[PDB]
RNA sequence: CUGCUGUGAAUCUGCCGGGACCACCCGGUAAGCCUGAAUACUUCCCAGUGACCGAUAGCGGAUUAGUACCGUGAGGGAAU
RNA sequence: UCUACCCAUGGCCAGGGUGAAGCGCGGGUAAGACCGCGUGGAGGCCCGAACCCACUUAGGUUGAAGACUGAGGGGAUGAG
RNA sequence: GAGUGAGAAUGCAGGCAUGAGUAGCGAUUAGGCAAGUGAGAACCUUGCCCGCCGAAAGACCAAGGGUUCCUGGGCCAGGCCAGUCCGCCCAGGGUGAGUCGGGACCUAAGGCGAGGCCGACAGGCGUAGUCGAUGGACAACGGGUUGAUAUUCCCGUACCCGUGUAUGUGCGUCCAUGAUGAAUCUCGUUGGUAGUAGUCAAGCGAUGGGGUGACGCAGGAAGGUAGCCGUACCGGUCAGUGGUAAUACCGGGGUAAGCCUGUAGGGAGUCAGAUAGGUAAAUCCGUCUGGCAUAUAUCCUGAGAGGUGAUGCAUAGCCGAGUGAGGCGAAUUCGGUGAUCCUAUGCUGCCGAGAAAAGCCUCUAGCGAGGACAUACACGGCCCGUACCCCAAACCAACACAGGUGGUCAGGUAGAGAAUACUAAGGCGUACGAGUGAACUAUGGUUAAGGAACUCGGCAAAAUGCCCCCGUAACUUCGGGAGAAGGGGGACCCACAUGGCGUGUAAGCCUUUACGGCCCAAGCGUGAGUGGGUGGCACAAACCAGUGAGAAGCGACUGUUUACUAAAAACACAGGUCCGUGCGAAGUCGCAAGACGAUGUAUACGGACUGACGCCUGCCCGGUAGCGAAAUUCCUUGUCGGGUAAGUUCCGACCUGCACGAAUGGCGUAACGACUUCUCAACUGUCUCAACCAUAGACUCGGCGAAAUUGCACUACGAGUAAAGAUGCUCGUUACGCGCGGCAGGACGAAAAGACCCCGGGACCUUCACUACAACUUGGUAUUGGUGC
């Protein structure tokens, strides 16, 4: 079969595609992580 | 020349590959190669600019000589014939005699041993690399440059050459391997001879499997593709567009040359096309 | 009144406006100018109010609440 | 992080088979194209696992599974 | 004054019913008994037995998870049942590194990028740099130990930088101690200053430079080793059977890095002079010029053997301290076989021509009258990960999910094999069970006589299947077709055979005295052939394992394609033609800069279209003018046949008249094809025509326990009537109430606010629809001087 879940997870990705420092790097990066800080996420990013 | 493969495969049918005979090494010079990785045909946008490029087997860039100005009056003995991967000529390993080695576009007809030699003095043969001051006209060149002290840019490819068909002034009129006249400063150095391996635009590649190694990757024709994709998208059936011939751009054929460019004054007669 | 492009005015007998122009006139003195306080709004803090809600309402959130949970992510997002 | 393509750097491909030029010749032969015996081991070569795929069929079809299973099937040194 | 009234919104939320105590309880292995524990046991523990995997369903690494690990407790949630058990719940404990994997060391792709360039702003790029492993460099192996960690801890023995001591001063100092030209007369010489004064001489010594240092794919052959199979030897068993007392059988028949040696294999000329070419400088590299030998010389690299490491460690076994913790502990030789591992980044071949840091030399420079070099002592020289799972019940899959998950190791017997069967080690019986010859469904099995008569279709099944000898057609691109087709043999025992073959004990060979070569008893492996004999129905006895042949069309081919109904004739392809592009080309991504194109240059790039390969010119290609042949099948072409008893696909001649369709888009075309169609042989449960067996369901019992659906309900049939097809209405007919197992005719059954059709809207696509905008010319701005005019 061919049973490959979209999801394939790697911490060193998704802190290199999400992760803070990434959003930081673009003010629309930024925009994301003070709405989420506005909205009150514990998590920012990932 | 050229070695025709036996119909042992049906990739190899028709199949020819270069016979490797001027070759003398086969293995390129450690100091001149360089690292040289694959684009795919994608900018620096990432974006696919040129298509059907990818894959294809992994070179290294041999450092060739196209400005051959700093070995004014030094000899060279040609030390090796190779194969480059980058070209379709082959590249001539000279040993200048000050004890420096370069790699040029190896000239037809030049064998190993043979003494290269650069500059107004050297002599009208071969291999040697003088400016077009001093080369006589009515003679075969390669590797020739467009602006003084520029780096050959014309006639570079394997079996192409330029007719130097006289100067002028400052100027000397050269016919190109595309049979265009066109004036160049007489200041630019040109490489004597033809280009050799001219027989390797014989080579029948035989399967798709040559031509993926070549990195070229598969064509699809807009007359397959859907009227979204290209404007000859489209129709029951391999139509040929619905009108005369358009790129994927919607560009339809003809001259895309720009006008007003400086070099218009210096081309004094285009390629003759299909007469 | 004003952006860009081009062309381009003297010194008060000047120049501009009065929704052309002689002007009867009137008003004002741009471009080099610059510079003030007196009105809108509430993250937050204090004291209050309600013919407002009263736990399926009222804030998503009276309870672990932007939590649990979902999503790769932006984001969505409770119940008690 | 699926998938399409590409780039860099690694890895994998059990076993078996067929037999692409140069040596010596019987030769062909003035000489050559070239036949045969050995050597050599090419090929998007053949059979066939892993691996990748997904042609047929049966089942599944409130499934074991939001695309799968059984039995066969294709490629399996390559455009893998 | 209203948040003022619900039964409908396939409304929203919460709680419940209906189906329903119904389906299901999650593979293709399988459990049983005895004992224990406990309130309770099919499920937990222990002991056996049985069965399953065994290129894994065993053991590890990586990712991912994150404590799931261990110990002790718990059993009302979860586990598809129960549960005393558990990956569940609770507490405590557990992860030890100079060497392992990373960082502190490098860089690839790529990211970010001081400045910078470009861009109204936002920002886009990008140099220097700096990150960035999936790669490079880099020092450790055996054994033991814990409940849980182990190249980490411990034992033993190894390998990578510093401090206080001693050995030498290997050369020079404040002197002396070597080399260098140090100088006079359109030049001259030595006749001075002046071989003094200086430089190098020391001992060492880049961040800086300069240079070696560095990679593909395939293919063996050889030599080894691991592993495996025996064996000398060693220690043991008599496993209640006919034999079997050592002759038989079972177990062991081990031990690493490091260090020593430097073997097979592989690769190598060396020594001087010059030289700015490597920005400066070099003694280094490179180039050139010469001398000598190209040799069983020498030097590097190097598997392995051997020695040591190893008087240790470990081990079969021995006794009993059942807290079972203890001690003791033999032999360890030779052979055969043999890697997918090592020599080997080797070697050979090939084209498609295969990524920098450290390392090592060189120099400028530097410390320095010494300071430095090596050697031998005694002492010191980080952070992160480490548990546990890891083809899985711990990851991705909402689930303890038949799916997916990269890499490493790869026992034995058959076998070519990593297939397959059975097995060793090891791991499991995996989490609903027990029963029961219902139908029926599924998965297997067999089948008389037929043998495709089934059917759209040989779908499915059945069949062929392996090795060795033979033998192989049309056609062909001469490669193929081909394993064509077709035929014979295969088991076991004996003899040839103390054979042949491969390995290799000694003695001798030369002798360089070697890790030497040749031969070789023996021993151990081992093919095939011949001649006899033996048994059966069967000898490729299981498993495994091509059906083959002829035709027609399409596409040359391998390949790609609609993840999830289309794998094809479609796409691609190698070849071809046309067009563009003279080079920050054209063309693309961008507003631009810039980038790809390409570190390419008309034998090259882009685009278009074809889609191997072969053919396709007739009075003049000076004239009617594109030819009139042929391969051209719409062909309905009938006529006839071939093929069937009836024969489609198709094959032939006769056919068809200005034809008709291809001077390059039509015809052929070997090979290939999970392509479409057909005919054969074989084969068969496809069928005549079905029967029986097993298993999983179904069914019965126990436990747990849904779902879609549902306006209702003590929901018949007929003929009617009705929104024209009625359980509900009419008139009759039938029918005791309630279940259970089945069937599927209706409930215009469920499902999805029909995809068809129409209407309204949308979207996307096309264009000589409309209107715009992105993409080029004119005027003057930037910009502009005279003269020859």
């Amino acid at each position: 079969a061919k049973g490959k879940r979209t999801f394939q997870p790697n911490n060193r990705r998704r802190a290199r595609v999400h992760g803070f420092r990434l959003r930081m790097r673009t003010r629309a990066g930024r925009a994301i992580v003070a709405n989420r800080r506005s909205k009150g996420r514990r998590a920012l990013t990932a | 020349g050229i070695r025709k493969y036996k119909p042992t495969t049906p990739g190899r049918r028709g199949a020819s590959v270069s016979d490797f005979a001027e070759i003398t090494r086969s293995t390129p010079e450690k100091s001149l190669v360089r690292p040289l990785h694959g684009k795919g045909g994608r900018n620096a946008h990432g974006r696919i600019t040129t298509r059907h490029k990818g894959g294809g087997h992994k070179r290294a860039y041999r450092v060739i000589d196209f400005r051959r100005h700093d070995k004014d009056g030094v000899n060279a003995k040609v030390a090796h014939i190779e194969y480059d991967p980058n070209r379709t000529a082959n590249i001539a390993l000279l040993h200048y005699l000050d004890g420096e080695k370069r790699y040029i576009i190896a000239p037809q007809g030049l064998k190993q041993g043979d003494v290269i030699e650069s500059g107004a003095n050297a002599d009208i043969k071969p291999g040697n690399n003088l400016p077009l001051r001093n080369i006589p006209a009515g003679t075969v060149i390669h590797a020739v440059e467009l602006r003084p002290g520029g780096g050959a840019k014309l006639a570079r490819s394997a079996g192409v050459s330029i007719q130097l068909l006289g100067k002028e002034g400052t100027y000397a009129a050269l016919r190109m391997p595309s049979g265009e006249i066109r004036r160049v400063d007489v200041r630019c150095r040109a490489t004597v001879g033809e280009v050799g391996n001219a027989e390797q635009s014989n080579i029948n590649w035989g399967k798709a499997g040559r031509m993926r190694w070549k990195g070229k990757r598969p064509t699809v024709r807009g007359v397959v593709m859907n009227p979204v994709d290209h404007p000859h998208g489209g129709g029951e059936g391999k139509t040929s567009g619905g009108r005369h011939p358009v790129s994927p751009w919607g560009k339809p054929e003809g001259r895309t040359r720009k006008p007003n460019k400086p070099s218009d004054k210096l081309i004094v007669r285009r390629r003759r096309t299909g007469k």
